């Protein structure tokens, strides 16, 4: 099953995605991106039903692009998340709902704050210092509530991100293949190579 | 739901 | 409720029960009993006193003492022995009040007061 | 088959008139004389029973008619515009209010609704206006009491006291002369008759006069008790004894 | 006048004036002749060409193995009437495994032509086509006029100067119908009947189009040298 | 007003009537037909020098065996292209094979007469649609926006036409070949136009069995420019 | 059929004008005078209600100045009834936008969608368009106080100050006169009644006669504040500016 | 729904609604594109009628449908709006099937798509709008500038004016544009844009806006100042 | 003026003129007729030879609905079959529903009311045919007579087309001379006759006669057309009556 | 002029369309009555057989509308079977939704509310003709309402409507100002017939065999026309006093 967590730091969000794809007992591929750019300063992480996630991302990206077109000006975090609680919210009343459970980390520029969303497939929505989805929940959520603090600089973030893949890597019974690290703070988004 |  | 007060506008006729009766049972027969309502429907209008009683698949009935909802056989336990023809207004609100009171005690449904 | 006039009737001429209105309007003008008076404990509207045969029963023609129990509304111009308007507005106070919040809706929100499908035969394809001018009084715990006017453009305005239809402009004059905002109601009601009878050529008794107040409370018109927050209602129809009685003191 | 604005208007005769001008259409089109013995019926067709670069616009359509027609007019209309035609004359054989009779395919198009002629908006048919079939009661001829009117006929002729080969058709009558078992005859009989309609030009090869159905005779359309045998 | 599918007296549609008029005004297009293929010319006609002429696509592909000239209101033939390309891949989905060229053209003029109170009035653009198949070898159709269409040897539609078609009458013969077409449509469209023929606002094409449908470069066009000169300077 | 009685509401003339649109501007004209005036603190809407009677109930009255949502108000010039059918929809858009987003809509995004919708009239349907021209009086936080108006067209255009409805070209000049960028509420404030005081068509400028309206950060700290004047204090205004 | 066929064919060929939205066009502010080298500049005339404007938040003459292409028009303004619009959600249509922003030509092909059908669909007239469609394709250094009409014929320009007194400056730029050697730079680009204006405009003020595109979604819009420098540069060469 | 160029505008009179335009196309067709008789009805109809084109017998006017009704009309023969589609339509659904063959009053106002549809929208023209229908029902025989306006009533005999006023007086004559009633077998002979007489309003060309009937006793209360000799047998009745 | 066409207001108020149904009103040529006896309310209507090859008992302009409820036109027959059909409809769909028969006042409403959609939508015309609607109502008792083209209707102590309208009015004015009451007080309907012929023999000049007059009778729980030999009946009786 596929990891992604979440970390909202003192100036910046830090999301961690797992590299694997996996069908039944094949894996389809071992550096997958789980992850789209809705806006430079949003970033939305994904998890969840084959096709559904990608479609949904997409869908979600090219809205939030349009809205950026038409008025010159980037949407909120907040904002941008509840659209995205609304889409899912709609869904799952639908003839097919949409099984995607995303993570959203942004960094609002008029507050000048890093702002992290948890929200699944049902539309449920949180903000929060850190979050994640599936069965790595649990741990990272018990291994965050000791080691986390609000005033946590980017490199503190990343140290106990690494801790939490690492402890994971043992625990989980699945290869997640590893996986990508994204930061979102004001500059905008960027890939941390080494990990 | 509720339900004499 | 609505559409009998909007007919009775309309018409410029008060009200009769028969309407209320076949504007229920022709919208309890529409949703075939997944609108769960079980109702005995009473009144007095120009053509006299009227009792029914409309089950939630759309069926209706007509009596002089009618029992409906779990307390219906503690009730109507009480009316097959206490009820007579030609009752007055007296005889007829303690019979009633005695039903119901029947179905309180003796029915873990129903319980508290009565409502006349 | 099918309505092809999927088109307005209602058109700008060169001078910014919208001509379907104006004509509107001057039917209303043709129109029997109706008016409206609010008192500090109540409304009166009233109109001539203008009938058209003296073998028709001009009592099965109501020109006065109750919307909700607390609203009522008279016109001037085409009845039948009129009869429909208030099957709709009788409909509208359900549909659009009461089923969603348990009450009756204020006066100047049903008026607002009679406005707009009034407004819609306006604008809408293959339909002419109303040719008739509502003036609809009532009450509501929140405003109090309350007189509107409604015209076929679907435009609204609330009155002290007004008039419409044929000698409108003579009674206008003479209401002005008479309002203050001490009156009580049956003030009111000596007022409206006073004014009517400039109007009305023929007879003038209870028999040939439309009269409806909005006032106090009515629990005998009610049709139950057990439930003391439903008090009645405020709409009251006046009979023709009660006019004829008000005729003796004018 | 007043009166020719749209199809849904009577004039004060109680005239249809864009019925009428749709017949006129018929009129400017290229002369066609229909004729028919008990065994055997005959289309023969006069196509037009645009230049002596262009072709010679199609007259004949092919219904079905039992049934087809010729137009004059609008050739557009002539392919909508025919396509129809086409999917009654398939319905019966589908549904009944039964061969649409000739008469009750010129009941289906009367009927069809007949409702443009009653409502807003549409318009009258364009065109007029001459059916030919044979069917379990023999060999058939009918005239289809964009009224809605269809009339079986021993012989007839539609188009421009359609008149003279009515008239040769009118004298000859009592030879044509009594041409049984013998195809080549009949359609020399059609030619001959053409030709009373012809002023300059005459029938050369690219120019005669011919079709026949009958007892054992499939409907089939002749263009070309198949044709030069006739001329 | 009056009735968008009226008859005239004369037993005549007027809108279609009235669109071939439109036709009239349009720029010229010539088909000439061999037996070595057919050929399509068109003039650009630039409303500006500034305009980039390159950019003017009055001739258009609609399947590897089925070129395209228009001439009127070019904005109308855009869907009728669109509607051209569907049916020629949808019929080859289908069937496996490609579209006989009468049976495309049929199915484009199907859309001619779908007008009423559909789409509001006719197209106001005349085709040439030129091509090949194994049943009746190369062909030239003219679809006009009254749903007929007529095969030609040679047709010449546009401001030029009944110019052009009078010139197309003399010089057409079944043995010509497709280098001789090729100078028949340079010299006709030179007589017609109103700025002197050059590479620029006039443009070749052609369709083989071998080949396909090919618009010719402007280099390829300008040395038949040169070509034709020469031998109408040799007498 | 019906084609015959179709006045074709939807048409270029041969000029290249809407016959229609011009035409409900022509109507517009000889509305009552709305004027909106944008200050560095604050926005003011000033209206004049046509000509009244002494037995029209004013302190229930609403016909010029309406509530769009706490942020953005219109003063409205033209058919009553047609501003009330556009000024429940953007009501409802305000309420969408807000739904959707969790913020409060943008004054140019309302604005736009009002604007959009009375342009569709012109271009499709065969309807007559809405005879009617607003003022909008809005905030945000991304562009702070904002003067819009629209008309029939569905052509809207941001102002400093701006007039519709009667004698706006002697409005216009008026204001282009006394107008200056570091101007205050309580200036635009005398700024906007003098105007209407000297474009009137009425004998004089009285209490009963106008609808007043003010949106103020003039709110305890970081907010705004709509004001929609009752009669009395209209004529405290009126006495204050010593226009009465 | 409302069917009325309002573009019809008159006897003379011409569909009048088509025409008469040519003249709103004509009736509509100039509008210029010129393309260099490296660069298209959109020009468009600000008509000083309306003064107590707020330039903050007044609609912009030149519009972005993605980052890397810009709309500017003549004729009806809110006509405008609902071609951009289309033009904005088909280009992140583009994006998301076929994982590319569309060409310069075939954001053109689209909106003179739609165009064209408004002049052939039942209870619709035509759009009284003209559009200058500038950009570079994506990873593409060749300059694209395309202009549309009400009856949805699209076509290339070296360089276009549309609008009033369009006749006057394409008159200009046919003189004053050689192919050969385009503008080398932007200064030279803008240069030239300003000039062919002030032909039409009246006042160097407030009058004119420059909008500069450059390849890879390079697009800025220049200031009043930066632009009055041009105006001031321009007819001090002029005296002489 | 202009209260003609559409159907369902009312002339300052109260008139319908689209409706009156169409009278004069029903006046413009061949005569027919309607005649009622002891046990049932008659129908007969003047078939024009425009051509010895014309195949005899073949182009058949008299229409069937369900199996016990007749249809005979004057006028746009296409109106006329328009019309017989809907009464198909109309016979085919109250068999449906109700089991029992639609009976003729009630079929009459089946016609009767769509008709009178055509009158009430300018987006239809009205029917171009007067339609004399009938046949034998449960309460015995009926014939009716349509008028485009959607105007019927029940008749002892009809007649409609350009010989109308010729026909009319004939069967006033039989109406009198016969109060007791006509036999079915008298009604197919007299019925001959009076198209025979009708036709000297359309002398020029020579015609083609067609009678159908519906009796009690002569054809069990079913729609038949008249054929071989009994055909012959009113024909040589018609020629002699007329020499 | 097309606002002389269609049924939009003209510049004086008016809808000519609405005006010009009234006049097809009177096409027909025949004046119909109605009075309300104490427990019943008679209509007569002038009955004309022009050509002798119409069958008289299919010509009638008196229609049966429910059980209780009657109605006469006075209009082209079209329209009237066209409203004849509608309303019987009406009072069918009416019985079933609401469980008890339709009154006449409501029927009457229903019909006028149709009329008057006539009168506000353009596509559709009025129709050319006045429903006189009579019943003995459960709740009213006896009854006559009255519907016109414009979509007005209102209750009657009797009224009378054709081309000579004013003439049969003004005569049932003159009764009913003399007797002081709202109704014929008589106890047999039969009575209540004879003096509906009496008084209109009385206001047109003319006399009426069997042939020429049509009657229909409400009664409690049911409306029924008379045959030419129950008028006969009723003929002979006033002849004989
Ligand atoms: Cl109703």
């Amino acid at each position: 099953m596929d990891i992604i967590l979440g970390i909202r730091v003192q100036d910046s969000v830090i999301l961690a995605s797992s590299k694997a794809v996996t069908r039944g007992i094949s894996v389809l591929k071992d550096s997958d991106d789980k992850t789209r750019q809705l806006s430079p300063h949003t970033l939305m992480s994904f998890a969840g039903e084959a096709g559904d996630t990608v479609q949904f991302a997409e869908y979600i990206q090219a809205n939030i692009q349009l809205y950026s077109i038409r008025e010159d000006y980037e949407l909120s975090p907040q904002a941008v998340s509840s659209f995205v609680r609304q889409e899912l919210a709609k869904s799952i009343r639908s003839r097919r709902p949409y099984q995607v459970n995303v993570l959203i980390g942004g960094y609002d520029k008029k507050k000048n704050k890093p702002e992290l969303y948890q929200i699944d497939y049902l539309g449920t929505k949180v903000e929060l210092p850190y979050g994640a989805h599936g069965y790595s929940g649990f741990y990272t959520f018990s291994l965050l509530d000791h080691h986390y603090r609000p005033d946590m600089t980017t490199e503190e973030g990343l140290d106990l991100l690494k801790l939490c893949v690492q402890e994971l890597e043992k625990r989980m019974p699945m290869d997640f293949k590893g996986v990508i690290v994204k930061i979102v703070d004001k500059d905008g988004i960027r890939q941390v190579d080494d990990f | 739901x509720a339900y004499x | 409720g609505s559409n009998i007060e909007l007919h009775s506008l309309y018409t410029s006729r008060e009200p009769r029960v028969v309407s209320a009766l076949q504007m229920l049972k022709q919208h309890l027969f529409k949703y075939q009993g997944h609108i769960g309502a079980y109702l005995i429907v009473a009144g007095v209008d120009p053509t006299g006193s009227h009792l029914f009683s409309i089950h939630a698949h759309g069926s209706t009935d007509v009596g002089y003492y009618l029992s409906l909802g779990s307390g219906s056989l503690a009730a109507m336990a009480v009316l097959e022995s206490h009820w007579k023809q030609d009752l007055t207004k007296e005889e007829a609100i303690k019979l009633a009040s005695d039903a119901i009171q029947a179905g309180i005690w003796n029915d873990l449904g129903s319980g508290s007061n009565v409502d006349v | 088959m099918t309505d092809r006039y999927s088109f307005s009737l209602t058109t700008f001429s060169p001078s910014g008139k919208l001509g379907q209105i104006d004509y509107a309007l001057t039917a209303v003008k043709q129109g029997v004389t109706s008016l409206g008076i609010k008192a500090t404990n109540g409304v009166v509207i009233a109109t001539e029973k203008k009938s058209s045969s003296p073998l028709a029963m001009s009592e099965t023609l109501s020109k006065v008619s109750l919307l909700t129990p607390d609203i009522g509304a008279v016109y001037s111009g085409m009845g039948p515009d009129y009869r429909v308007l208030v099957d709709k507005s009788r409909k509208v106070a359900h549909t659009s209010y009461k089923r969603i919040y348990g009450e009756y809706p204020p006066t100047k929100l049903l008026v607002s609704e009679v406005a707009k499908i009034m407004q819609e035969a306006t604008q809408s394809g293959g339909v002419r206006p109303f040719g008739v001018s509502l003036l609809i009084a009532g009450h509501d715990e929140f405003n109090g009491f309350s007189l509107y006017q409604v015209d076929p453009s679907g435009s609204y305005f609330p009155w002290k006291a007004t008039a419409i239809g044929k000698g409108s402009v003579a009674a206008k004059t003479f209401l002005e002369k008479r309002w203050n905002d001490e009156l009580e109601l049956e003030d009111a009601i000596h007022i409206a008759l006073l004014t009517l009878k400039e109007s009305v050529e023929g007879e003038f008794n209870g028999d040939t006069i439309e009269l409806a107040i909005i006032g106090d409370e009515n629990p005998d018109l009610l049709g139950y008790t057990g439930i003391p927050t439903d008090k009645g209602p405020r709409f009251r129809k006046l009979t023709s004894q009660e006019i004829n009685d008000r005729l003796e003191a004018l | 006048n007043n009166y020719d604005g749209d199809t849904v208007t009577f004039s004060p005769t109680g005239r249809l004036f864009q019925v009428e001008y749709a017949l006129e259409a018929i009129k400017q089109g290229s002369v066609t002749v229909g004729l028919r013995s008990n065994t055997h019926a005959v289309l023969v067709a006069l196509k037009r060409n645009a230049d002596e670069l262009s072709s010679y616009q199609k007259k004949i359509i092919k219904c079905d193995e039992h049934m087809g027609l010729s137009l004059a007019g609008l050739a557009p209309d002539a392919r909508v009437l025919s396509n129809y035609l086409r999917q009654q004359c398939n319905y019966s054989s589908l549904v009944f495994n039964r061969k649409l009779a000739v008469e009750r395919a010129g009941h289906l198009l009367c009927d069809k032509a007949q409702k443009n002629t009653q409502s807003y908006g549409g318009r009258p048919y364009g065109v007029g086509l001459l059916i030919i079939g044979y069917d379990k009661s023999g060999a058939h001829l009918l005239e289809f006029q964009p009224s809605g009117n269809v009339t079986e006929l021993y012989g007839t002729a539609i188009g421009a100067r359609s008149q003279g080969a009515k008239t040769y058709l009118e004298r000859t009558l009592d030879t044509f119908i009594k041409i049984d078992g013998n195809p080549d005859e009949l359609i020399k009989a059609g030619v001959e009947a053409i030709s009373q309609s012809l002023r300059d030009e005459s029938l050369t090869v690219d120019n005669l189009s011919i079709a026949i159905v009958g007892k054992d005779t499939p409907f089939t359309i002749y263009d070309g040298e198949a044709v030069a045998k006739y001329i | 007003d009056r009735g968008v599918s009226t008859f005239s007296p004369e037993g005549r549609l007027f809108q279609v009537e009235y669109s071939l008029e439109a036709i009239k005004l349009g720029s010229t297009a010539i088909g000439i037909a061999t037996k070595e293929g057919v050929v399509l010319g068109v003039e650009k006609r630039a409303t500006s020098p500034l305009l980039e002429s390159d950019s003017i696509e009055k001739i258009v592909e609609i399947d590897r065996h089925i070129g395209c000239a228009m001439s009127g209101l070019t904005a109308d033939a855009r869907s009728m292209i669109e509607h051209a390309r569907t049916a020629a891949v949808t019929h080859n989905l289908y069937y496996d094979e490609d579209i006989n060229v009468e049976s495309l053209t049929q199915s484009v003029c199907d859309l001619a007469l779908r007008f009423g109170e559909l789409m509001s009035r006719p197209f106001g653009v005349a085709l040439l649609i030129a091509g090949h198949d194994a049943d009746d070898g190369y062909q030239l159709f003219h679809a006009e926006p009254s749903g007929t269409f007529y095969r030609y040897n040679a047709k010449a539609i546009g401001s030029g036409s009944e110019g052009a078609q009078a010139e197309l009458l003399n010089e057409w013969h079944s043995s010509l070949t497709l280098k001789e077409a090729e100078l028949l449509v340079l010299k006709i469209l030179k007589q017609v136009m109103e700025e002197k023929l050059d590479e620029n606002n006039a443009q070749l094409s052609c369709i083989t069995k071998q080949d396909g449908f090919k618009i010719y470069d402007n280099e390829k066009t300008a040395e038949l420019i040169k070509e034709l000169k020469e031998k109408e300077a040799a007498e | 059929g019906s084609r015959r009685y179709d006045s074709r509401t939807t048409i270029f003339s041969p000029e290249g004008r809407l016959y229609q649109v011009e035409y409900a501007l022509e109507s517009i004209s000889h509305a009552g005078t709305a004027i909106g005036i944008m200050a560095s603190d604050g926005i003011v809407l000033a209206a004049e209600r046509k000509v009244t009677s002494t037995l029209l109930e004013q302190d229930t009255s609403t016909e010029k100045l309406y509530k769009l949502n706490d942020k953005i108000a219109v003063a409205v010039a033209g058919l009553t009834a047609d501003a009330e059918i556009l000024i429940n929809t953007a009501r409802i858009h305000a309420q969408n936008y807000l739904k959707t987003y969790n913020e409060d809509i943008p004054v140019e995004i309302l604005v736009r969608r009002l604007s959009d919708i009375k342009q569709g009239y012109t271009q499709h349907g065969g309807l007559r368009p809405f005879g009617v021209s607003f003022i909008y009086a809005g905030y945000d936080d991304r562009y702070g106080y904002q003067l819009y108006t629209s008309n029939p067209s569905g052509n809207y255009t941001g102002w400093k100050a701006i007039s519709v409805g009667a004698n706006t070209s002697a409005a216009q000049t008026l204001l282009q006169m006394d107008y200056k960028d570091d101007m205050k509420v309580d200036d635009a404030i005398e700024l906007a009644l003098k105007t209407l005081s000297k474009t009137t068509d009425s004998s004089a400028l009285t209490y009963d006669r106008l609808e007043f309206a003010t949106i103020r950060k003039g709110a305890n700290d970081g907010e705004v504040y709509q004001k929609i004047f009752k009669p009395q204090e209209i004529k405290d205004i009126l006495v204050k500016t010593g226009i009465t | 729904g409302y069917d009325r066929a309002l573009s019809i064919f008159s006897p003379d060929g011409h569909i009048f609604q088509v025409e008469y939205a040519l003249e709103a066009v004509k009736r509509g502010t100039c509008a210029v594109g010129v393309k260099g080298k490296n660069c298209v500049v959109l020009g468009c005339e600000r008509r000083s009628t309306l003064k107590l404007q707020d330039t903050r938040i007044t609609p912009s003459k030149v519009s972005k449908i993605d980052s890397h292409v810009v709309l500017s028009f003549s004729g009806l303004n809110a006509d405008s709006r609902i071609l951009i619009e289309k033009a904005r959600v088909e280009a992140q249509s583009h994006r998301l099937t076929l994982e590319d922003p569309v060409t310069v030509e075939y954001l053109t092909r689209y909106v003179a798509g739609v165009q064209q059908r408004y002049t052939q669909s039942g209870g619709v007239r035509p759009f009284g709008v003209s559009t200058l469609i500038a950009g570079f394709d994506p990873r593409d250094d060749e300059p694209k500038l395309y202009q549309t009409e009400p009856s949805g014929i699209y076509s290339s320009w070296s360089a276009q004016t549309i609008g009033r007194n369009s006749k006057t400056v394409r008159e200009f730029l046919e003189k004053n544009y050689d192919r050969k050697e385009p503008p080398a730079t932007v200064e030279e680009c803008v240069k030239l844009t300003v000039r062919s204006l002030l032909e039409v405009v009246q006042t160097g003020a407030k009058n004119i806006e420059i909008t500069v595109v450059k390849p890879d979604s390079d697009i800025v819009a220049l200031s009043s100042e930066e632009i009055n420098q041009y105006v001031t540069q321009i007819e001090q060469e002029k005296q002489e | 003026t202009g209260y003609d160029l559409s159907n369902s505008v009312f002339s300052p009179d109260g008139r319908n003129f689209q409706v009156e335009y169409a009278v004069k196309a029903v006046e413009n067709g061949t005569t027919s007729i309607g005649i009622k008789c002891n046990d049932g009805v008659v129908f007969a109809v003047e078939k024009l030879i425009t051509s010895k084109l014309l195949v005899p017998q073949k182009n058949v006017k008299i229409q069937v609905v369900d199996r016990h009704i007749g249809c005979v009309y004057s006028g746009l023969i296409p109106d006329g079959r328009h019309l017989v589609n809907r009464g198909r339509e109309e016979a085919a659904s109250f068999k449906k529903l109700y089991k029992t063959p639609i009976p003729i009053p009630a079929f009459a106002d089946r016609l009767g009311q769509y008709v009178q549809a055509h009158t009430l929208y300018n987006s239809v023209r009205p029917f171009g045919v007067s339609t004399i229908f009938g046949g034998v029902d449960k309460n015995g025989a009926h014939l009716y007579m349509l008028e485009p306006s959607g105007s019927y009533w029940g008749y002892k005999g009809a007649a409609t087309g350009k010989g109308r006023q010729s026909a009319k007086a004939e069967l006033e004559k039989l109406v009198d001379h016969h109060p007791e009633g006509l036999s079915a077998r008298e009604a197919v002979k007299q019925a001959a006759k009076i198209i025979y007489l009708a036709h000297e309003d359309n002398k020029e060309k020579d015609f083609e006669l067609e009678i159908s009937w519906c009796s009690l006793s002569e054809t069990n209360g079913l729609h038949k057309f008249v054929k071989g000799d009994l055909l012959q047998e009113a024909i040589d009745f018609a020629q002699k009556e007329i020499n | 002029g097309y606002d002389r066409h269609i049924t939009i207001f003209s510049p004086e108020g008016r809808l000519y369309q609405v005006e010009y149904a009234f006049k097809a009103t009177n096409q027909t040529n025949i004046n119909s009555l109605a009075v309300r006896g104490k427990d019943c309310t008679v209509v007569i209507s002038q009955k004309k057989v022009p050509d002798k090859l119409l069958d008289p008992t299919t010509v009638s302009y008196i229609f049966c509308i429910s059980r209780t409820i009657g109605m006469v036109v006075n209009g082209p027959i079209p329209d009237a079977r066209n409203a004849a059909l509608r309303a019987k409809a009406e009072a069918a769909e009416f019985r079933y939704k609401y469980g008890y028969d339709m009154p006449c006042d409501v029927l009457a409403k229903r019909m006028a509310n149709l009329s008057q959609i006539y009168t506000q939508r353009a596509y559709m015309r009025p129709l050319g003709v006045i429903l006189t609607f009579v019943s003995v109502d459960e709740e009213l008792g006896p009854s006559i309402y009255k519907t016109d083209p414009a979509g007005y209707y209102v209750g009657y102590k009797a009224t009378a409507t054709g081309p000579k309208q004013q003439e049969i009015t003004t005569n049932l004015e003159n009764h009913f100002k003399k007797s002081k009451i709202d109704h014929i007080n008589e106890e047999s309907w039969e009575k209540v017939v004879e003096f509906a012929i009496t008084h209109m023999i009385d206001a047109l000049g003319t006399e009426f065999s069997k042939n020429d007059l049509e009657v229909g009778v409400a009664t409690k729980d049911k409306f029924f026309t008379l045959s030419a030999e129950n008028i006969e009946e009723r003929l002979v009786a006033i002849a004989e006093q």
